[PDB]
């Protein structure tokens, strides 16, 4: 089959930067008889299906911003974004339709850089309904921060707890370029009821002092 | 101008036959130049073309699966179907249908939202939905966070909305995490004005279609009393 090789695998740029990404095919996609290149580009935003950007290597689909330009011929193709916007975070895929079987590249992930932003931190004790059902999850919610890599520290009665913690991040926001995350500490009800103070602390590259929320079991 | 929507079984067991349907509007496979294809994407992976069919009933299939695939179109012209025989775990993926953007060439101009198919012998389980109640401990400045914990379900996905879709700004529904138990869990958290907590009702609408689980959970504020504290 024709192998489509995309590079770089990922890149991160601030709003306004020019970006170029490359797609190289293992054989030429130029049909000698009509001098057309049988290549399309797609954009896949987080949580969405792919959307067609370009076909015939350089023809832009209706509704696609003119900041996207496809170029190249034969085996070596480029998608250029003249000035990136915050909403352009996505995986970009090329695809050949020169010959069966039809094949896609492995994608280039485009992420957005912005100024550091400290999270706001929220904490939620186990619900009485969960406690009645027999479990205990303490949920910590970190909102609108940057960069993605933030450290979350849990303490139970002043001692650091790492076991039993599950973390999940939202995809990067298409408007403000920030992240949010949840950190969930799950214990048995009996284990939860054996301790009093619960603390979630976020440490980032914004501040040296953490952003903290804490509660005492029963003290409510 | 065009819509496409995939539907499938959500989950099926290894060795069974997957039956997928694409229902579409704004074009018909009764009409010259129209065709539809199927493309899949395993979680965190790339795109694989599977099969496509044209108005003239010509069908093409990916040789990596050809023996196992059957594509067809409905006589009405408004649906296309894909069958995959003898599924295994490599068939777990999001399945998309998409219209070809040409009468003879195979790029795809409009795509459906996709349908997730999980190949698994594990049992279907619906989630428990627990409130994440707002308090001083979820309040910073003039903003309060509140949410729902959607716990212990299988397979994916669940959908969560707030106030039937009335509330959308400031909503963060986290990707599910598969726990060692074989069950998923996630939380959906929304941030709202703290001054609104007394007068505005907040309900999370959770739907887990594989288990026919539908829950509308009202999330009530829970302020804390601080003993012996000024
Ligand atoms: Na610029």
């Amino acid at each position: 089959d024709i192998v489509m090789s995309q590079s770089p695998s990922s890149l991160a740029v601030s709003v306004g930067e020019k970006v170029t990404m490359s797609c190289k095919s293992s054989q030429s996609l130029l049909y000698n008889n009509n001098q057309k290149n049988y290549l399309a580009w797609y954009q896949q935003k987080p949580g969405q299906s792919p959307k067609l950007l370009i076909y015939w290597a350089s023809t832009r689909e209706s509704g696609v911003p003119d900041r996207f330009t496809g170029s190249g011929s034969g085996t070596d193709f480029t998608l250029t974004i003249s000035s990136v916007k915050a909403e352009d975070l996505a995986v970009y895929y090329c695809q050949q339709y020169y010959s069966y079987p039809f094949t896609f590249g492995s994608g280039t992930k485009l992420e957005i850089k912005r100024a550091d932003a400290a999270p706001t931190v929220s904490i939620f004790p186990p619900s009485s309904e969960q406690l009645t059902s027999g479990g205990a999850s303490v949920v910590c919610f970190l909102n609108n921060f940057y960069p993605r890599d933030i450290n979350v520290k849990w303490k139970i009665d002043g001692s650091e707890r790492q076991n039993g913690v599950l973390n999940s991040w939202t995809d990067q926001d298409s408007k403000d370029s920030t992240y949010s995350m949840s950190s969930t500490l799950t214990l048995t009800k009996d284990e939860y009821e054996r301790h009093n103070s619960y603390t979630c602390e976020a440490t980032h590259k914004t501040s040296t002092s953490p952003i903290v929320k804490s509660f005492n079991r029963n003290e409510c | 101008q065009v819509t496409l929507k995939e539907s499938g079984p959500g989950i099926l067991q290894p060795s069974q036959t997957l039956s997928l349907t694409c229902s579409f509007s704004g074009f018909s496979l009764s009409t010259y130049g129209m065709g539809v294809g199927w493309i899949r994407q395993p979680s965190g992976k790339g795109l694989e073309w599977l099969a496509h069919i044209w108005w003239d009933d010509v069908k093409r299939y990916n040789p990596a699966l050809k023996s196992r695939l059957t594509i067809s179109k409905d006589t009405s012209g408004s649906q296309v179907f894909l069958k995959i025989a003898s599924v295994d775990t490599s068939d777990t993926a999001t399945y998309y249908c998409a219209r070809m953007g040409s009468d003879y060439d195979v790029w795809f101009d409009y795509w459906g939202q996709g349908t997730l198919v999980t190949v698994s012998a594990a049992s279907t389980k619906g989630p428990s939905v627990f409130p994440l109640a707002p308090s001083s401990k979820s309040t910073s400045g003039g903003t309060a966070a509140l949410g729902c914990l959607v716990k212990d379900y299988f397979p994916e996905p669940v959908t969560v909305s707030w106030n039937s879709g009335a509330l959308t700004s400031g909503v963060h529904t986290f990707p599910a995490v598969l726990q060692s138990s074989g069950l998923y869990s996630l939380s959906s958290v929304v941030t709202v004005p703290s001054s609104s907590l007394g007068t505005q009702t907040y309900i999370c609408n959770v739907n887990h279609k594989p288990s026919n689980t539908k829950v509308d959970k009202k999330v009530e504020p829970k302020s804390c009393h601080h003993h012996h504290h000024h």
